[PDB]
């Protein structure tokens, strides 16, 4: 079970990560539970307890921007699914890689998950739009899932693992990118109304505001949050983070100063 | 800042009233020794890297800084680390205080002042040395008003086209 669970799939996901990936909740909760039984398994080994579980859940050189419990953030549904066709006034993308020219577009989500790693780009027409991604590709953003799980494994990852401390790809803590999302809904689903294309009339996503809530309930998410940007808590992206090129003088000078703008954003 | 240069300046001319690479043909030359600065040994340093003027000889331009073509260089040994007005003053008056904590003999003849206070001994070129860069664009920006006070410090920052603006005057009166 150590070696299937620490295997990667040809896009370097564990079946742990693929579980989160799917929005197979019950399954990732099954394999988590396991996993940590198989850690605690192995603690006669000379490998420390987490290596081990780590290496199951979110191996050593994984690109942050495929972390679990961001992943498990990410993972919302389409607007389409509570808007269906009407046009509603949100932030929409381009998708060049997939023939989504400046005509078409995607709603956030898709733009995160359904188009993740293409070319994107926010889009200058008017926002009322609804979202082309269902209909003009295989868009793996349609589907809920099982509510209660994705909750339940939430609560169990932030307790499980130090995953809370890292950044995503473009530098946001994970509380600065929850608190974006929250910001956003509150403009958005409020433009909700009650009543071969796919399933409508759905309620919105209320995760976002659940996830903010108990994560603002974690120290070290809180701790981690603040000291952002100090010299410890060094923002690996856009922030200049290379500098023993530099000649020592301007190091000695430009070590000294500390980062805020990202929590001043935030706050 | 000027005046007060003056005033240290005056004081300081009164105080002043081998086959080693010691040897003057191996020290650094004309242009080459920077404001209260200490060679790079070009012994030690790449030639390329001493001097990339000597190293690339299109280099040179009018308007250059200096501080390209040679290579780049207690109340003043401490750099101007902090931002803020407010704990520089505080600082000031901290090291400030670290100092605080017929004539018989000597005729007027053999008087020996100098400056001692605020530093135990302040020579301008330390001061040159500290606040470089804001001289240098001093240096360009008040070249025409503060440069006009005689002898006014300024003029020592004065670059290709302040020495050109005494060759017309000199060459043209010669012709
Ligand atoms: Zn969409
Ligand atoms: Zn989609
Ligand atoms: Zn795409």
């Amino acid at each position: 079970l150590r070696e299937l669970l620490s295997a990667k799939d040809a896009r370097g996901m564990t079946p742990f990560m693929s579980a989160v990936s799917g929005r197979a909740y019950p399954a990732a909760i099954t394999i988590l539970e396991t996993a940590q039984k198989i850690a605690k398994a192995e603690i006669s080994s000379s490998e420390k307890e987490e290596d081990v579980f780590m290496g199951m859940v979110c191996p050593s050189g994984t690109n942050p921007d495929d972390s679990p419990l961001y992943v498990l953030c990410c993972n919302d549904t389409c607007s389409f699914t509570w808007t269906g066709a009407e046009h509603i006034n949100q932030d929409i993308f381009e998708c060049r890689t997939c023939g989504l020219l400046e005509s078409l577009c995607c709603c956030t989500e898709c733009a995160r998950v359904c188009h993740k790693g293409h070319d994107c780009k926010l889009k200058r027409t008017s926002p009322t739009a609804y979202c082309d991604c269902w209909e003009k590709c295989k868009c793996k953003t349609l589907i809920a899932g099982q509510k209660s799980a994705r909750l339940d494994l939430l609560y169990r990852l932030l307790t499980a693992t130090n995953l809370v401390t890292l950044p995503n790809s473009r530098g946001e803590h994970l509380l600065l990118f929850l608190v974006q999302t929250v910001a956003r809904q509150t403009v958005e689903h409020c433009q909700y109304r009650p009543p071969d294309m796919p399933d409508h009339d759905l309620e919105p996503p209320r995760f976002a505001q659940l996830a903010l809530e108990r994560v603002l309930q974690d120290w070290n998410a809180l701790k981690s949050m603040i000291m952002f940007g100090s010299q410890e808590n060094k923002d690996p992206l856009s922030a200049s983070s290379r500098i023993g090129h530099l000649l020592p003088e301007e190091q000695v000078y430009l070590n000294q100063q500390s980062g805020t703008i990202r929590l001043d954003c935030f706050t | 800042f000027q005046a007060l240069i003056y005033w240290i300046k005056a004081m300081n001319q009164q105080t002043t009233l081998e086959t080693g690479q010691n040897h003057p043909f191996f020290r650094r030359s004309d242009s080459m020794t920077f404001l209260g600065c200490i060679p790079p040994n070009p012994f030690e340093v790449p030639l390329a890297e001493a001097i990339p003027l000597a190293d690339q000889p299109h280099l040179l331009q009018p308007n250059a800084r200096k501080e390209d073509l040679f290579g780049r260089p207690n109340c003043l040994e401490v750099l101007p680390t902090k931002m803020s007005y407010a704990a520089n003053l505080k600082n000031v008056m901290n090291m400030q205080n670290r100092q605080k904590k017929e004539s018989e003999g000597p005729p007027l003849t053999s008087f020996r002042p100098q400056c001692s206070f605020m530093g135990m001994v302040i020579s301008h070129d330390m001061l040159l040395g500290r606040w470089r860069l804001s001289l240098e664009l001093f240096g360009r920006v008040f070249m025409e008003d503060v440069g006009a006070e005689p002898g006014s410090i300024l003029t020592e920052l004065g670059g290709f086209e302040v020495k050109e603006s005494k060759f017309r005057r000199e060459m043209e009166k010669l012709r």
